[PDB]
């Protein structure tokens, strides 16, 4: 023991625990940001998919390479990951699944192609031995899809000059504002729908312009809008897990400080019935 | 009768039943009725109609985008679009005068490339916000 260093650490885990406070505050408020975001992006994506889901089952077709269902020699994985720390297990946990889903792949002798969209993926995946293609870090507080179409672009290109076959994105689903669960989903190649095809309806703008082309363009968007919905709901659990966390070291420090002025005390009072001791003895 | 959406691309501009609409397109202006044909592609600046249960419009515009016609319910991707109650009339006028002036302060093609486009999202204002009055 000793009287002088314990309180000194008494001082620091004090100081600690208050700063574990002001943390959870600020990421709560970043929460609140966030998740307006996402508000904001949630119709422009689902109309988008609703979209593509009624082009998956209607008539007078053309086929497309982004719609058809090929064979599967590669895949192609888009991963969202946060810089920082202080955030949890949450870009382990999604990277520990995304490396269940590779292993599947590996069995079948199907390889990875990996795009990281923060540093914890590029660091983690480059010093495990998966084959980053792409990567961009440090998004900042607001993310843009101008900075992420970059990557996209990349894995884009590596679907349609033919080498990639199949394209997922993993991300972590904010369920609720104290539940998040990390998921792998089908990007690309058109995931199914329930319907048949609608006759009728105005007028089939299709063949005003070229429909290849203006079906290329959509089919654009489709994607990027899907990735940008992706990496704002990550933030926004990014930013729960973070407070979370918060909450957590902040009790522990309280734990450590009640405990560690028990040694304090009992240090205190033994030192003083020591000397005590020394000086009644002493006068003999 | 049938359902339509519209979204600003980070914005939700409609959703919800709708009885008949008109409709700006790959060309020009156009006029939409329920029921008729089945594919889709682009927008032209302009502007849309939303008549609804018992006879009810709307006017909204757009600045650009894609349009499905096709489906029952359909819907509108634009790449940016604003409420009819958002936009004024004064905003359309300055849009007026920021065109206007562009056009004056154009001279090549690969700039009125650009010119050309604000001149037709200024008109599409000033269309909607006139048939805002109905």
């Amino acid at each position: 023991a000793g009287a002088k260093d314990i309180r000194s650490k008494i001082a620091s885990v004090q100081n600690t625990q208050k700063i574990t406070k002001a943390m959870e505050m600020v990421a709560a408020s970043k929460m609140r940001k966030s998740q307006d975001r996402m508000a904001a992006s949630r119709p422009y994506a689902e109309t988008m998919r609703k979209v593509i889901g009624h082009l998956a089952h209607g008539n007078l077709e053309y086929k497309h390479p982004y719609l058809e269902d090929r064979d599967v020699k590669r895949v192609g994985y888009l991963v969202v990951s946060t810089d920082r720390g202080l955030a949890g297990g949450l870009n382990i946990n999604l990277f520990k699944k995304l490396l269940a889903e590779m292993k599947t792949w590996t069995d079948k002798g199907v390889q990875a192609d990996l795009a990281m969209i923060g540093s914890k993926g590029v660091s983690f995946f480059n010093s495990v031995g998966g084959n980053v293609v792409a990567q961009v870090t440090g998004m900042g507080d607001n993310p843009s899809l101008s900075e992420l179409i970059g990557p996209v672009k990349v894995m884009l290109q590596a679907y349609d000059e033919g080498r990639l076959d199949k394209l997922y994105i993993v991300s972590n689903k904010f369920i609720n504002t104290m539940s998040q669960v990390p998921t792998i989903s089908q990007l690309l190649p058109l995931p199914a729908s329930d319907d048949d095809d609608l006759k009728h309806k105005s007028w089939d703008y299709l063949y005003e312009p070229d429909p290849k082309a203006l079906l290329d363009t959509l089919l654009r968007r489709y994607v990027e809008s899907q990735v940008y919905q992706g990496v704002v709901e990550n933030l926004a659990s990014e930013q729960a897990a973070r407070m979370v966390a918060m909450k957590a070291a902040t009790d522990n420090g309280g734990s450590l400080i009640k405990e560690l002025q028990l040694v304090y005390n009992k240090a205190r009072q033994a030192s003083i019935t020591q000397e005590l001791t020394e000086i009644v003895s002493g006068a003999a | 009768t049938y359902h339509l959406d519209v979204v600003s691309a980070e914005q939700q501009m409609f959703s919800g039943l709708v009885e008949k609409i008109q409709v700006t397109g790959s060309e020009g202006e156009l006029g939409i009725y329920p029921g008729h044909a089945p594919l889709l592609t682009a927008i032209k600046p302009g502007m849309i109609r939303i008549v609804k249960q018992h006879g009810h419009e709307e006017f909204i515009y757009l600045s650009g985008g894609i349009l499905e016609v096709q489906p029952g319910n359909v819907t509108v991707l634009a790449d940016t679009a604003i409420r009819g109650q958002d936009l004024d009339e004064a905003r359309a006028m300055e849009a007026k005068r920021k065109a206007e002036e562009h056009i004056s302060s154009s001279h090549g093609d690969v700039d009125y490339a650009q010119a050309s486009a604000e001149l037709a999202k200024a008109i599409a204002q000033l269309r909607v916000i006139e048939l805002t009055k109905k």
